[PDB]
């Protein structure tokens, strides 16, 4: 189980570079050529139609693997044997179309999909062949979902560069997390070659992944744990890994989060209620006196919403003043030039408009013609 | 090995834990193993020092499983010694840490160029403004030829605007952290191996005489790497042109170019003054643009959106044309081939020559330029015969192979004259009775920078003009301002400096804008500083003044605007969305506005078309010799001389101008002709070429038409932008 399927795997990347290396010695001491060479870059591209649709398959395709492996982890030549073969003969032709559209040869052959190939392909044929089935390493597809901002920026749902950040950082958490626990899934229930299989417990899929994520979590429940000395190893190394890799990123997740428009949207209008805008220099000294004889108490009339739209962020003295006077005033970020920020605000449905100007000032000349 | 100090220091700090997560097993294993003396050696449990480790690592990582445990009172003690010393050890050095892998280069590298695939680089002031123009007109949609990929090459790092517009055009665009001095930022991106460069040089700046000096390094160090490369330059004066001359691997006849700004944008706004609508014509010729006739569009928006389309294309002519005069070659392009011609490449060292006489005629192998719909109907000029392609209707079947004066002698010159002859006050310029006129309101401090009045000048003086023709300019502004000036535009005859401000009426009322040709605009001051959108209001408040003033509306104006969507705000029957690009709005149409951005697209069609920039200079300029660059560069200034006979020749050379079709001979066609029937009786006869027309808005704005189809009605109020020869 361990090593027969493993073996055979083996041999496709054991030989393979043999051809390479023999074939580059006589390059060194010393149509069918490059008809196909050119085609095979011009199919495989992303700027042609097909290179988006044979790679949008990939993307489909590879998952299609992966929800076997779900399914045949929690139940532990049928059916669905057949379907995941049939996926892995795609991806072979796939793997030849590249090795002669990409120019490296021994660089191409240590590559991150490229390893995924050699492990994942060669047992499924030799689980038909021998007849009987093998979980293996089916759970390395999960690894082909980090292509999906690829997809999307291509497609431009994605369009900022902190969205698209964002979205990135998303698929490589998830992949990781679930191929780790196919991982520690091989290691815990096969056991290990020092002791020769004496201990082996058993664990599924979906309850490895709880203890995973407590070990991530640093929460550290003690209720699931590795007996074995190859699990408790990776244990050491997962934990070693995650806190340099995720502690690295978290900064660059804080400027995504924390660099943001705090205020912003839209003006909602209640049926029948009138609203006045307020423009130019608005700061706690002009507001103040401004609001007061707006909003004074010994008024008999209609409270008329006042709608600020000043486009730097206000002090933390105003703040408060806008937040205090919370049901009679509004406030938003955005000048009175663009015809968005005017549109959202509805000032064509709006009543009046005022322009408030800065009286201590160093050009009073410039200041009014802004 | 280790050299740098960010990897010293990380290095040091990797071997500490190691050594401690060691050792302090080896103390476990000891107090665990060994039990205690206070029990007397009663609890005693057994760990390996493999097993021990997986104890220490998990409770230094604060994890906390309880899978091991400590029972012995020695074990727990050392324990919580360890939690108290590694808690206070390890997050005093994380900010140390954190300064070492936090402080890093977040571009760098090297390109990585696949096998027959061309690249440009980029250098200088590359920010958001100037490269979002500049990568529209690069990477526009409506364009077939390969995506040559844009390499830019700046020094700091790029903002957030920037750096999303860099991650949009993610397959054409490349960016690099490393300036253009450094000869390992060159080989990096394999300039040798690359195509061409480009210079795009900072346009608003408080010392444009330093800024050219760095761009000029900037060339030095990138000729001194390679010595055959493409390079291009933006200028802001054009007097630095001189110092391009000066390195010695610069060669104008083998690629290289240099795009002034001064030089082009008071040149399209000069030939507005004697034709009005003509910046937008030729803004919208070589440009790139989107045809699109949607069916919301009105019918004179819809004909000018197949005029911006049409676009300038080079290439050989066939045998048939061997030994025919120009006006007998261009009758046979615009009726069989249904092309217009504007020039050919007169050999001799060769030169451009715009609509010559008919006593030059053609030789083999010689370069057309044309204004057609695209390139693919240019080929029909290769793919001709006499014999062959004779009585062919349908034009597209047509494919078959086997078948006084200057030292130059080119504009008018006057004496040195000091500034106080042609200055004056309100009375005086009352006094004068001036009509048709140029006016120039002149927005600037006495600490400002120069633009250079003397391009706008230049080209109005021209020695194509008569003397009695030319128009008389009245510059308006402030007087510290255009002493500094001075010393280039003294010799030039008619002008007069008014000064004070202009938006005091009575300035203008006295210059009479009543009677005017042509009202400009033009500010100086430091823009692009401090607001985005509040750049132009000294601007827009001008055309708004003089709009509103009326006397006993209906004015010539134009506008320098240095951002696109301060466009708004000018017109009163705005009936468009502000989404709309500006190629599409009301005024850039009519030619009341005009962007400083579109000197940027140009930097793209100097790089495609090779005679693309020199053909702009001819149409702009009058006559712009390299003469003149090497005589200007000396310091003497323009040189006097009343000249010979043969320099005097060169002033019979082609013009811009406009003709209506209310009075005169071709006023038989603008009761209900064609546009092709003018074409070939204006052609014939006189020796005149039409361009195109410009037409009221309805039945005083007036839209632009450049090359229309045969098959086009011609109104009695009309107009014709028209290259005449005398």
């Amino acid at each position: 189980q361990w090593y027969s399927f493993l073996a055979s795997s083996l041999v496709t990347f054991g030989s393979g570079l043999v051809v390479i290396i023999i074939y580059r010695i006589v390059l060194w001491l010393c149509g069918w050529m490059t008809e196909a060479k050119d085609w095979a870059g011009e199919l495989i591209s992303g700027q042609t139609t097909t290179g988006r649709i044979l790679v949008g398959l990939v993307f489909l395709l590879s998952i299609a693997s992966l929800i076997i492996y779900f399914i045949d982890a929690s139940t532990n030549s049928s059916t669905t044997q057949q379907v995941d073969l049939a996926f892995n003969v795609f991806f072979m032709i796939y793997f030849f179309i590249r090795f002669v559209a990409a120019n490296d040869k021994l660089w191409f052959w240590v590559e991150l999909f490229s390893f995924v190939d050699y492990f994942t392909i060669p047992p499924s044929f030799v689980a038909i062949y021998l007849d009987r089935n093998w979980l293996g390493l089916r759970f390395l597809r999960a690894l082909r979902l980090m292509s999906i901002p690829d997809i999307l920026t291509y497609l431009n749902v994605l369009k900022t560069s902190t969205l698209i950040r964002l979205v990135q950082l998303v698929v490589s958490f998830v992949s990781l997390w679930l191929t780790a626990a196919g991982f520690l899934h091989l290691l815990e229930n096969s056991g290990d070659p020092f002791f020769d299989f004496g201990n082996a417990q058993h664990l599924t899929y979906w309850e490895c992944l709880y203890f995973l994520m407590v070990t991530m979590s640093t929460v550290g429940f003690g209720d699931i744990f590795a007996t074995t000395v190859l699990g408790r190893t990776f244990v050491v190394i997962f934990i070693m890994i995650f806190i340099g890799l995720f502690a690295s990123f978290i900064p660059e997740i804080a400027e995504i989060l924390g660099k943001r428009q705090k205020y912003g949207g839209s003006y909602k209008k209640e049926r029948g209620k009138r609203h006045v805008v307020v423009c130019g220099y608005i700061t706690f000294d002009s507001v103040s006196n401004f609001l007061k004889d707006f909003l004074h108490k010994d008024r008999e009339d209609v409270d008329v919403e006042i709608v600020f739209l000043h486009k730097g962020l206000p002090g933390l003295e105003l703040e408060g003043l806008l937040k205090r006077h919370f049901t009679q005033v509004e406030y938003f970020w955005g000048s009175v030039m663009d015809a968005n920020d005017l549109e959202r605000v509805k000032i064509q449905e709006a009543d009046a408009c005022l322009v408030l100007a800065n009286k201590y000032c160093q050009d009073p000349d410039q200041e009014d013609a802004a | 090995v280790l050299k740098t100090s960010t990897l010293i220091r990380l290095v040091q700090l990797v071997v500490s834990f190691v050594s401690l997560w060691l050792t302090a097993a080896g103390f476990l294993h000891l107090l665990e193993n060994s039990g205690d003396p206070f029990f007397d050696f009663g609890n005693a449990q057994h760990l390996t020092y493999w097993e021990c480790l997986y104890f220490l690592m998990v409770t230094m990582s604060t994890v906390g499983f309880g899978d091991i445990f400590a029972t012995t009172v020695l074990g727990r003690t050392f324990v919580v010694i360890f939690i108290m010393i590694f808690i206070g050890l390890f997050a005093s050095f994380i900010p140390e840490i954190a300064e070492i892998l936090g402080k890093r280069q977040k571009y760098g590298g090297s390109y990585k160029k696949e096998r027959g695939k061309r690249h440009v680089v980029v250098c200088g002031y590359i920010t958001f403004d100037s490269v979002s123009n500049f990568l529209k007109d690069f990477l526009h949609k409506d364009r077939e030829d390969v995506d040559v990929e844009i390499v830019f090459l700046h020094k700091g790092l790029p903002g957030l605007e920037l750096e999303g517009l860099l991650k949009r055009h993610f397959t054409q665009v490349e960016y690099f952290w490393g300036s253009v001095m450094d000869a390992n930022d060159l080989e990096r991106v394999k300039i040798q191996e690359a195509d061409a460069c480009l210079v795009l040089a900072n346009k608003y700046c408080q010392d444009p005489d330093q800024e050219d000096a760095a761009n000029i390094m900037r060339v030095i160090s990138i000729k001194n790497y390679h010595s055959d490369i493409k390079v291009i330059v933006q200028l802001l004066q054009y007097h630095n042109k001189a110092y391009l001359l000066n390195i010695p691997s610069w060669d104008w006849k083998r690629g290289d170019d240099a795009v002034c700004v001064a030089e082009l944008k008071l040149g399209f706004i000069a030939q507005s003054c004697l034709a009005p609508g003509f910046s937008t014509l030729m803004a919208n010729l070589f440009t790139m643009r989107s045809y699109k006739p949607t069916p919301e569009m009105s019918q004179w928006q819809t004909d000018y959106m197949r005029g911006t389309g049409m676009e300038m294309y080079t290439e050989y002519l066939s045998s048939a044309f061997n030994a025919l005069t120009f006006p007998e070659a261009a009758e046979l392009c615009f009726s069989k081939l249904k092309l217009l011609l504007l020039a050919i490449e007169v050999r001799q060292e060769s030169t451009l020559a715009i609509n010559p006489g008919p006593k030059v005629k053609i030789e083999n192998a010689t370069q057309g330029f044309f204004i057609a719909e695209s390139a693919e109907e240019v080929k029909r000029a290769f793919y001709y015969c006499k014999n062959c392609h004779a009585n062919v209707s349908d034009v597209r079947q047509i494919k078959k192979c086997k078948c006084k004066f200057d030292s130059t002698g080119m504009f008018h010159w006057c004496p040195d004259r000091p500034l106080n002859d042609c200055l004056q006050d309100r009375s005086q310029a009352s006094a004068s009775g001036l009509r048709n006129h140029v006016v120039v309101c002149l927005f600037a401090d006495a600490a400002s920078p120069l633009i250079g009045l003397r391009n706008l000048v230049m080209p109005l003086r021209a020695s194509n003009f008569h003397y009695h023709e030319l128009k008389p300019t009245i510059i308006v502004g402030n007087l510290d301002y255009l002493h500094r000036e001075w010393k280039t535009l003294q010799n030039f005859p008619k002008l007069s400096i008014l000064p004070g401000s202009p938006l005091n009426r009575a300035n203008l009322r006295a210059v009479n804008i009543n009677l005017c040709d042509m009202c400009v605009i033009v500010s100086a001051k430091d823009r692009n500083m401090e607001d985005p959108n509040l750049v132009d209001k000294e601007a827009i408040l001008c055309s708004l003044n003089i709009k509103a003033m009326t006397f006993d509306a209906n004015v010539p104006l134009i506008t320098e605007l240095a951002n696109d969507s301060n466009v708004q705000f000018l017109d009163q029957d705005d009936d468009d969305d502000p989404d709309t690009e500006l190629y599409m709005t009301q005024p850039f149409a009519c030619g009341t506005a005009f962007a400083v951005s579109v000197l940027d697209s140009l930097m793209s069609t100097s790089y495609f078309n090779d005679n693309a920039l020199t053909l702009i200079r001819t149409l702009i300029t009058g006559g712009a010799t390299p003469e003149l660059e090497q005589i200007l560069a000396e310091g003497a200034g323009m040189r006097g001389g009343y000249c010979s006979p043969a320099v005097l020749a060169n002033r019979d050379r082609c013009r811009v101008a406009q003709i209506s079709l209310f009075d005169g001979p071709l006023a038989q066609f603008g009761q209900g002709g064609h546009y092709g029937e003018l074409f070939v009786y204006a052609l014939r006869h006189f020796g005149i070429l039409c361009i195109g027309l410009y037409r009221f808005r309805d039945t005083s704005k007036r839209y632009v038409i450049t090359n229309p189809p045969e098959d086009f009605p011609l109104l009695p109020t009309d107009q014709v932008y028209v290259l005449t020869y005398k």
